[PDB]
């Protein structure tokens, strides 16, 4: 019935949760990295249908495996920022 | 029966049709709603529906033709509201749908106003205009989750998994994914709780248990405004156990922090008064900014701001009229010539209950978040702009490419020069234009 004693009652704060991966946005294309490239993302077309097509990054980067490796046939070289060949 | 019979007969009458139709449904839609309220909006809308739907039940009796004319200038009416941005349009009724999935509005039943709104996106199923509108009610429809005026959680959910069917995909499976999510947010704080409560930590804590997914996406919900607090050490016992159990769970999204699920913590703290007036949530954050010093200028609350200010003359106002402050000015955070004591009346019915009372007040914030819809519109209208160029003429170059672009768009608005790379990068993606070797810029067109 108070709150002038110096009182604690429930008095609570926001929590949230999110990762830490990018994966540095598979250089063939302009759209986001994971909402996948903007060639594979007109593309729509079979895969598993969430995280199927989201891959790693042991440095903290890589691309599509495709997108750098198709730099890499092109050009030995990296594709754009110098990525993971995934 | 002739000029139906009569094929050619018919043309006249179909043109003469949609000619009413639109003209009707602008007159009795648009032009009868004059408050421009979803209230009279929609309920316009409900007059020019019933209108030309029984019109049809009689004489009219089908004749496709006739519904040719009947869908075409519907539809154009749907999408054709004065205001061309017409996505507010169902916005406007997703103020009424505010309305009608709040759960303050009135005492209904379960498709007493489910058809309402039944027939409502009956409509929508006209509308294009959705995702704006996606976006716009969703968000009103997860602050009244926020601020309890969902009239139904499970009704809304079969409502809008209908919707789905014939409306917006998959920002309803975000949706679902919330109501789970804070759910078992609940549940999680209850896990905590079943192993927060072996006592290690955690003695006499409670204090909220407020909880999403950390920012990192597309939501109807944020973290309402806040900087440094005190935060005292069970909120972070919470975030930390919760991030226990849930770096258990998921790690990148994680406890962050969100003001406007705060609330009021103002109780049996010791007081003569006999009160709890719980208050919204930076009327908690700025009452905290006002606890033991039993007054405090504008420069005194100034050492320790970091914010805005809104926050504060909420909290002023709703302490004078329920006279909680012994205050000096209710003005936007306080007069310098203002200060702050935690007065001991109340005006409202109970021991000091509903004096919870946010303002609850955005024109200023209608405007802000009108802001967000600029940036992506523009950036649509840019996309198509963008890759017809350059399926025309390749260029293409980078640096030339950016700046006969820049040509090409004089009159729309100052863009950004870097990013010009950013630029054809979105292209090369979309197999829309590839990268020469020549260059980094002057790169080569593909498909």
């Amino acid at each position: 019935a108070k709150k002038k004693r110096f009182e604690v009652k429930k008095w609570n704060a926001v929590a949230l949760w999110a990762w830490d991966i990018v994966v540095d946005n598979c250089a063939i294309c302009r759209n986001h990295i994971m909402d996948l490239c903007i060639e594979c993302q007109a593309n729509q077309a079979s895969a598993t249908s969430e995280e199927c097509t989201v891959a790693w990054g042991v440095c903290n980067h890589a691309f599509h495996f495709h997108c750098i490796s198709r730099w890499l046939k092109t050009r030995q070289v990296c594709p754009l920022d110098n990525r993971e060949w995934e | 029966v002739l000029l139906r019979a009569v094929s050619t007969g018919l043309p006249h009458m179909i043109q003469e049709l949609q000619n009413h139709i639109h003209d009707e449904g602008l007159r009795a839609t648009s032009n009868l709603t004059q408050e421009n309220m979803p209230t009279l909006f929609v309920e316009s809308v409900l007059e020019v529906h019933g209108k030309f739907v029984q019109l049809i039940n009689t004489v009219l009796n089908g004749d496709q033709h006739f519904m040719s004319a009947l869908d075409k200038a519907l539809t154009s009416v749907v999408n054709y509201r004065e205001p061309k941005s017409v996505c507010k349009a169902p916005e406007l009724l997703a103020k009424y749908c505010d309305n009608l999935l709040k759960k303050s509005a009135k005492g209904m039943t379960e498709n007493e106003v489910e058809d309402r709104l039944t027939s409502f996106i009956t409509v929508f199923k006209y509308i294009d205009d959705k995702d704006v509108f996606q976006k716009f009610y969703a968000r009103m429809l997860a602050k009244r989750l926020i601020h309890g005026l969902s009239m139904s959680m499970d009704s809304e959910e079969a409502m809008i998994n209908k919707l789905k069917q014939a409306c917006g995909y998959e920002f309803t499976s975000k949706l679902h994914r919330m109501y789970t999510d804070m759910s078992v947010s609940a549940d999680l704080n209850n896990k905590f709780n079943n192993f927060i409560k072996n006592q290690d930590t955690v003695i006499d804590l409670g204090i909220s248990f407020q909880i999403y997914v950390l920012q990192a996406g597309a939501w109807p919900l944020t973290q309402a405004p806040s900087s440094t607090f005190a935060i005292p050490q069970e909120l972070e016992k919470s975030v930390q156990m919760f991030e226990l159990f849930y770096s258990q769970h998921f790690s990148g999204r994680k406890l962050t922090w969100l003001h406007y699920l705060c609330t009021g913590e103002v109780k049996m703290n010791y007081l003569g008064k006999p009160y709890v007036a719980m208050v919204t949530t930076y009327q908690m954050a700025v009452l905290l900014a006002f606890n033991n010093s039993e007054t405090v200028s504008y420069k005194e609350l100034q050492d320790s701001t970091q914010m805005n200010e809104k926050e504060l003359t909420k909290t002023i106002k709703s302490l004078l009229d329920v006279k909680m402050i012994n205050h000096d000015s209710e003005k936007e955070d306080i007069d310098a010539e203002s200060s702050f004591s935690l007065n001991m009346n109340f005006s409202s019915k109970r021991t000091k209950f509903k004096i919870t009372t946010s303002m609850q007040k955005d024109t200023p914030q209608e405007m802000e978040q009108t802001r967000s819809a600029v940036d992506e519109d523009r950036k649509m209208y840019l996309q198509a702009a963008i890759v017809r160029i350059m399926k025309a003429r390749k260029v293409l170059r980078h640096n030339a490419l950016i700046q006969e672009v820049i040509s090409q768009s004089r009159a729309r608005f100052n863009p950004s020069i870097s990013m010009i790379k950013k630029c054809i990068e979105v292209l090369i993606d979309k197999q829309y234009i590839e990268r020469s070797q020549a260059s980094a810029d002057e790169y080569s067109y593909v498909a």
